[PDB]
């Protein structure tokens, strides 16, 4: 009765054309149970309605699929005119004007990579476990959420999708300065030789781990998507199994710990400290790759560790894919 | 006995388990236990699971 | 942003970049004279990364060919697909250049036009403030190709420093020696260029061409016209990171990075299997991608004449396996599950390998969107046997006297053909002892 008079309250936030139903309003049953029934008829027609009408002409469909391509980087073409512009201009620490010109140069980049429909994808405004922050900026983005969209997805959603973004971008802004470690090569001191094997060694470890990285949210992002649409009577299950896309989302980026994110931001630190040593011109190329082995043994531990998890369906991707990473 | 026939298949369950625990049909098991053997000389460790999943996989 | 400016030399150069442009005209849904369907912008994300931007809706090629002989040049402004081109970027009407067959000319021709060979290419690099790079698409067989490629892979090395280098560069015939015999000569001379003046190349041999002719193709007289159908597409096949929307390694620096163990180590073996237009009437039952990749590292789509017996003491580094259009994503780790099981792949004892597969949508096109496709782009150390080949007809060809007097007449005053020796074996050496 209560959670129908919810959904009789939200085809009120989109207008009046939804407003007094055609039918029920016809019949009326009162003997004995039956008129429970005349509950659950109530519970998922009004509410089926606003989901077609939300479907045809609000676009759900086309909103959530781009919320999910804004805050997981499924489209990188934009990126190499979004990212590429944004690390030139947050390698210093922001004073008070970077954020006004970065969603100058965000618009300027999303209309040279053309996107879809440009009026409709210029919705990002740009903001700038118990887990903190752990790079060098709190750059992320912002969609437009506007009510009775905000049932499907909440702003307390759109702030685990804003935490999604943050750590997705971290590890990618390690790949464009690896990228920049390649060009700046391409032409040392004495040790020409064991910088090849390193950059090749290093670069090749996070095309591995990003390529996977992202591709493992996808293939769970299809699988849902194609049950969201099949069993779709109600909202109120479908509401709770797209939640499962968010529990999907959770166990690709929470399993990482603490201590992981302080192992993978020392693959940022020696980056820097290799880039800055070809423009200066055998000790530190030793020191890096000792470095490197000690990284190699941090994922060991990382691969002790998930193995006495709590052994579940979750345990068992993960172990898999980091044993997978240990064949390599 | 109507509801399991449309959507769980209760008793088809009966007969699929003899061919596996009950080892009914032969090639499901030799091509298992063909495949299983260089990785039964060994003993068993920590890594023994991972592989075993993957040599049911390709062998189904 | 990252806009390639293609480098179109030589007989075979040209011919193989003519329909290489005049493939990405039919997969951009896009006409070279007009813009008549609306699929460019709605299933085609991106298109400014190897045409020019626009200024009417009309995506001018970042091209530039020059040759001596007149003769490809004039197979092309008959064509309805030269209308694209422009008169004014490289050459007006009637365009000459030597005689002419010699190493020796184009190696002398490229600094008495030094003046205007620097002139109208450079003002293609300004449009964009953040140039990619520059592909030398020419060839090695011929003097035209050789002689005047080798010129631009020195002076670019310092006028333009921080940009990748890379060619998709084909290797001439080694069937019979009459009409031309001059080939172990031309070769050297430029395979020296390829690897320390040059970064990365693309090796695309002429034996294994006829191979493939003859494999599934069906041909009884081997032709010329054939030797455009497998290389375009490979070409549009290694840019689909590139130019279709993708994530990772979606530049060409991105690619390349990920596969160059170390500088003079860098000829890459190519496969690509689907060439045959009645695999089409069974692709409706869901053919699979668990099948595809298991022919790759099998060989027999390779286009490089190997040895067959040498590959148990060769080791494979790193291997790209890139699929294209319809993947179904949910079976692409699937795939990559079956690759430890069999270990196809020889693997280096002294370090890691890796198995890199990457997916990008194809056009919106009817063949594209229907056929899987498989671009292979490997780097096996058994790459030496070309070497051993092209070495072996280079020392033999020396003891008998042929061209030490009717080659050092023009611009050659000293013997510089050990200097190409010695710096072959050098990477011969090395690549034998790059596995420890």
């Amino acid at each position: 009765i209560l959670s129908t008079g919810k959904y009789l309250n939200v085809v009120r936030e989109c207008g009046h054309d939804v407003t007094c139903p055609d039918a029920k309003e016809i019949t009326y049953t009162l003997k004995e149970q039956a008129y429970v029934e005349r509950i659950e008829k109530a519970y998922n027609y009004a509410s089926k309605v606003l989901l077609d009408f939300l479907m045809e002409e609000e676009e759900l469909v086309a909103h959530l699929r781009s919320i999910k391509h804004y805050f997981l980087m499924d489209q990188g073409d934009f990126f190499v005119h979004f990212m590429d512009l944004t690390e030139e201009e947050l390698k210093k620490p922001v004073d008070d004007i970077i954020p006004t010109r970065l969603e100058a140069l965000l618009e300027l980049a999303l209309r040279m990579s053309t996107a879809n429909t440009d009026p409709f994808k210029d919705d990002l405004k740009i903001e700038l476990t118990e887990l903190a922050l752990s790079g060098l900026e709190s750059f992320s983005f912002d969609y437009i959420v506007k009510w009775p969209l905000s049932l499907i997805i909440n702003r307390k959603a759109l702030t685990r999708y804003q935490m999604l973004f943050r750590h997705m971008f971290y590890c990618k802004h390690v790949e464009r300065l690896l990228c920049n470690v390649w060009i700046s090569n391409k032409t040392s001191a004495k040790w020409f030789a064991g910088a090849f094997t390193l950059r090749q060694r290093m670069l090749n470890f996070v095309q591995n781990i990003q390529y996977y990285m992202m591709f493992e949210v996808m293939e769970p992002t299809w699988h849902i998507l194609e049950k969201n649409l099949k069993s779709a009577s109600n909202i109120d299950d479908v509401l709770s199994h797209h939640t499962s896309f968010l529990d999907n989302c959770l166990k690709d980026c929470m399993l990482t710990n603490p201590e992981l994110l302080k192992i993978f931001s020392k693959l940022m630190s020696v980056c820097v400290m290799f880039t800055n040593c070809l423009q200066r011109f055998e000790s530190t190329i030793n020191n890096f790759d000792s470095n490197f082995s000690a990284h190699l043994m941090d994922l060991l531990d990382k691969l002790s560790m998930y193995s006495t998890s709590d052994c579940e369906h979750s345990m068992i991707n993960i172990i898999y894919r980091l044993d997978f990473n240990g064949f390599y | 006995l109507d509801v399991l026939n449309k959507n769980y298949n209760l008793l088809e369950h009966m007969q699929a388990m003899r061919r596996y625990l009950l080892l009914g049909q032969g090639d499901f098991i030799r091509h298992l236990m063909d495949l299983l053997k260089p990785e039964l000389v060994r003993p068993a460790t920590t890594l023994y699971q991972h592989n075993l999943t993957g040599i049911l996989e390709t062998a189904v | 942003p990252r806009e390639i400016i293609t480098l179109q030399l030589g007989q075979c150069g040209n011919q193989i970049g003519f329909e290489f442009w005049k493939q990405l005209c039919a997969e951009h849904g896009i006409s070279p004279e007009g813009i008549v369907e609306e699929f460019a912008t709605e299933g085609t994300d991106r298109k400014d990364v190897f045409f020019y931007q626009a200024d009417d809706e009309h995506y001018i090629p970042r091209a530039v060919l020059l040759d001596l002989e007149p003769r490809v040049i004039h197979s092309i402004l008959n064509s309805p697909y030269a209308n694209l081109y422009n008169p004014e970027n490289i050459y007006l009407s009637e365009h000459g250049g030597g005689a002419g067959n010699n190493w020796a000319s184009g190696f002398s021709q490229g600094e008495k036009i030094h003046e205007d060979i620097f002139d109208i290419i450079d003002r293609e690099a300004d449009g964009s403030d953040s140039l990619e790079g520059f592909v030398l698409c020419h060839s090695i067989a011929g003097g035209t190709g050789s002689g005047l490629g080798s010129y631009l892979l020195e002076r670019l090395n310092d006028r333009y420093p921080k940009k990748l280098v890379q060619t998709y560069s084909v290797f001439p015939n080694q069937d019979e020696m009459s009409h031309v015999v001059v080939q172990p000569y031309n070769s050297l001379l430029t395979l020296k260029r390829l690897t320390q003046n040059a970064d990365c190349v693309v090796v695309l041999d002429n034996t294994a061409l006829n191979r493939i002719a003859t494999d599934r193709l069906h041909i009884q007289n081997p032709s010329f016209s054939q030797i455009n159908q497998l290389v375009s597409t490979i070409m549009s096949a290694s840019t689909t990171t590139l130019r279709y929307p993708g994530y990772m390694n979606n530049d060409l620096i991105g690619l390349i990075a990920s596969l160059i163990p170390t500088p003079r180590l860098h000829f890459l073996m190519t496969g690509y299997t689907p060439l045959t237009t009645d695999q089409s009437v069974a692709s409706v039952r869901k053919t699979t991608v668990l099948d595809v990749m298991r022919r790759l590292l099998q060989p027999k789509n390779v286009m490089v004449s190997t040895g067959r017996d040498r590959q148990t003491n060769h080791c494979y580094i790193a291997i790209l396996n890139i699929i294209q259009g319809e993947v179904d994503p949910t079976q692409v780790h699937k795939s990559l599950q079956r690759i430890r099981e069999r270990k196809l792949a020889n693997f280096i004892p002294w370090g890691p390998a890796s198995i890199q597969v990457a997916l990008s949508r194809k056009s919106p096109y009817l063949p594209s969107a229907h056929r899987v496709s498989g671009l292979m782009m490997a780097n096996h150390t058994n790459i030496s046997s070309l070497f051993e080949r092209t070495c072996r007809q280079y020392d033999k060809l020396r003891k008998r006297e042929a061209f030490l007097e009717q080659f050092r007449k023009e611009d050659i005053f000293k013997d510089n053909f050990d200097e190409l020796d010695n710096s072959r074996e050098i990477v011969q050496q090395l690549i034998d002892e790059y596995h420890a």
